[PDB]
């Protein structure tokens, strides 16, 4: 979408990296994460992130938690094709129903819940 | 960039 990752990239490149991530990690899924646009929070030194299958929304919620350096009471919402996916799914449930042509799930956060 | 590979932590 309006992430800064596909304008640095073409998609040519793009898909040919997520189809061989996507074979030579079959059990993990790639996820690019950015910041959404107008979003108050904290950055995010790196953006691409191999993920196991298995690990759910909501451990990843508290994995991107600590790399931004936000207390538990602060706020923090993903979206994925502007909907908030549930704590309860796992990542490799949310990459097969919602990665792009390029082999790629992409997620947004921001501090809030409302879309945006 | 490189990618970054996440491994959950047992319990």
């Amino acid at each position: 979408m309006k992430f800064v990752y596909k304008e640095e990239h073409p998609f040519e490149k793009r898909r040919s990296e997520g189809e061989k991530i996507r074979k030579k990690y079959p059990d993990r899924v790639p996820v690019i994460v950015e910041k959404a646009p107008k979003a108050r929070i904290g950055d995010l030194d790196k953006k691409k992130y191999l993920v196991p299958s298995d690990l759910t929304v909501g451990q990843f919620y508290f994995l991107i938690r600590k790399r931004i350096h936000l207390r538990a009471e602060d706020a923090l919402f993903f979206f994925v094709n502007n909907v908030i996916p549930p704590t309860s799914a796992t990542m490799g449930q949310l990459y097969q129903e919602h990665h792009e042509e390029d082999f790629f799930l992409y997620i947004a956060y921001s501090d809030e819940s409302v879309y945006g | 960039n490189n990618w970054i590979p996440v491994i959950p932590p047992i319990p």
